[PDB]
């Protein structure tokens, strides 16, 4: 994660003090082979919760900038686990997988990993991801794709 | 979101900008205030400058006493959406000073 | 009309996080256009698509 420290911490002042919407977007792009036929190469969509002034997720979110916390945010309605991959570049999620469209995406545990070396603030920083409902293979997000 | 169109407000004030160039007022009336975007491109470097040591150290030799000229290459490079039509995804050209 | 004689000219800086300490070098590049009054941390390019 190389975002530039007044970056950092300008989204920490937003995640705690901003009263507007900070706008979590959650983007898949799917590289096909033209070699195997269509036109195009790139299927892509974007999800896009807006995490509410003062709600619980912002909070979460906020304190793992700290790293004060071996907590976890949980953000619900993030991940779906269901998408069509069409002939075009809508790589739209399954509304018959997924009915109740954003209320049946997987929640996404996220946690900020701070790799310090015990010394100074060198910090190697980047962001794990994991399903709420994680039981097997808590490292991998299984995103079905119908080509 | 960095990708801003132009609003009646921005189409005026470039059109107010123009107004004494006839070629400019020319060309700015071919477009609509849609078809004309301004990207913010953020000043700061969204990626870290990875330069090895030797290659810092050699491109500061070749700045202080390099005897040929060093070109500073800009580049800009626009994806486009496939899904609303034409044949080319990428646009892209060079500047080199 | 007057092609490289009206590009903007650009303020180039190095900035280099260190962390008072050590040579670890955080080294990313800004730039600033040279007559920037509001927003300078942003270059508005004007694209006709």
């Amino acid at each position: 994660w190389r975002i530039s420290p007044p970056s950092r911490a300008q989204m920490k002042r937003e995640l705690y003090n901003g009263t507007a919407d900070i706008t979590l977007r959650f983007t898949w792009n799917f590289q096909r082979d033209l070699a195997k036929g269509g036109t195009v190469e790139y299927a892509n969509e974007k999800h896009m919760l807006a995490l509410a002034p003062n709600s619980t997720a912002r909070r979460q979110l906020a304190s793992l900038l700290e790293g004060t916390s071996d907590q976890s945010v949980v953000i619900p309605n993030l991940f779906p686990k269901y998408i069509r991959a069409p002939n075009g570049p809508e790589a739209n999620p399954v509304k018959q997988l997924q009915p109740n469209e954003e209320a049946d995406y997987l929640g996404v545990r996220i946690q900020l990993r701070r790799e310090q070396g015990a010394g100074a603030t060198g910090f190697l920083e980047w962001w794990v991801i994991e399903l709420q409902e994680c039981r097997t293979d808590c490292n991998l997000l299984p995103m079905v794709i119908f080509s | 979101p960095s990708i801003i169109p132009f609003t009646a407000q921005a189409y005026e004030e470039l059109s107010r900008q123009f107004d004494p160039q006839p070629l400019a007022m020319q060309f700015i009336s071919q477009y609509s205030p849609e078809d004309i975007v301004t990207a913010q491109i953020e000043g700061s470097s969204g990626a870290l400058w990875r330069i090895s040591p030797p290659s810092r150290a050699q491109m500061k030799r070749e700045l202080y006493n390099g005897t040929a000229d060093i070109t500073l290459r800009f580049t800009w490079n626009f994806q486009r959406d496939l899904a609303k039509g034409g044949t080319v995804e990428y646009a892209n050209e060079k500047h080199m000073l």
